[PDB]
């Protein structure tokens, strides 16, 4: 999975 | 009347896990505003409601996209008939709420906005919203998303580069927000990949002269930025 | 025209986890029924659309319920004051979603049952929606709600132990809720002990001569009627 | 936490 901000 | 009132409801909504309604509370903060921004505190709740509430429907349209495309294979046209039809009535959920978080960042969050730090978190915010768009429209309406996604990106990330330390989590936000853009979008691994190194590098180079809370702050996104980075190498 | 098109449905909302829309679905085959009974594939997927849609209220209202006690205990009555009135809309959901399931088992699924297992199955399943309802109720609704949930718990017993085995999940797991039912909200840490003690040796006593799938099945009940004994001791 | 039925 890739992340992106929290915010 | 102060009306933290609104602010207060929004966080007991935040602990009760019902996001809509946290978006309406912060909604009704915001569009109370006349020549004042939203507090850090205000805007973080804002976006983090809209983050859960479009986070449901892209989970949601995720695992129908999925279905899809192991029925379609299977030849199994009926079903493939009422999945569609499923995932069309999540896309209009989808399109509305990026509708709202928009309208509202055209009209009052980005034209109003002072600081540095703000200007980027809205105009970053942007980019997200017509990113979200883009992983699910089409023809026209995913060309029209892909370039406000740039531009709102690109100037975000002006306004940085000048005005924030590479430290900033708003920064390094961008950042990761920005190389997603380019890797899932776009399909530009390399662009993507030197997005990334560069602004974690950026931020090694200048990292142990923050107070020990800022650390916590930015560690966790730059620790984002290598997730992704080993993910993609 | 068979909807089992409103099946299909139903399996794609619970992998999306819209849970609501996943009721709306269960609803429509099951008051589309002339003199037929849900399958049992049917009324566990209404079983699990209803456990989802009023879990999450139960959950809210949980978090909801330790906030105000944090906040009367320091005084801070203007919180308290917006607490209350946040609990009492989540009291309203709950207490509209357990009408829906009450009116639809006390309508139509209960009084049209033919099979032991179904009418165990769906009196179980009455006893629970009174139990949530006496979760939060206060006074006389409580008292009617806890009477409704002894009444339901009973009738299904009695079919159960007649004509059903020790090992059934459905018996077990009236058995589990029955004992939780004595705990929480009778306050009778013996009756819960001494019934979940009972239906766990009762169904190891006849364990081992059931189909490899049956021990999966039952296995599962029996570990959760365990791990509320060891809570409790 | 206490554990009640799956259905």
């Amino acid at each position: 999975r890739t992340s992106t901000a929290p915010f | 009347m102060a009306r933290e009132e609104n602010v207060y409801m929004a966080k007991l909504a935040e602990q009760a896990e019902r996001y809509e309604e946290m978006v309406q509370f912060m909604e009704k903060v915001s569009t109370s505003l006349g020549s004042e921004e939203l507090t850090v505190e205000e805007r973080n709740l804002l976006s983090v409601a809209y983050k859960n509430v479009i986070g449901a429907r892209r989970a949601s349209w995720r695992i129908i996209s999925s279905i899809e495309q192991k029925e379609e294979s299977r030849g199994n046209e009926e079903h493939v008939k009422c999945i569609k039809e499923y995932r069309s009535k999540i896309e209009s959920e989808l399109s509305n709420i990026c509708d709202g978080i928009l309208k509202l960042l055209d009209s009052n969050l980005i034209p109003s906005a002072s600081n540095g730090d703000s200007k980027v978190f809205y105009l970053k915010m942007k980019g997200d919203y017509h990113r979200y768009l883009a992983e699910f429209k089409t023809g026209a309406e995913r060309k029209e998303a892909a370039e406000s996604t740039l531009s709102a990106y690109k100037a975000a990330q002006d306004i940085a580069n000048t005005e924030l330390a590479p430290t900033h989590p708003i920064r390094l936000g961008l950042a990761l927000n920005f190389s997603v853009f380019y890797y899932e979008i776009l399909n530009s691994p390399d662009r993507a990949c030197n997005l990334a190194k560069q602004a974690f590098d950026e931020a090694i180079a200048e990292l142990d002269t923050l107070g020990e809370e800022s650390y916590k702050d930015s560690t966790l996104i730059m620790q984002l930025l290598r997730d992704n980075l080993t993910l993609w190498t």
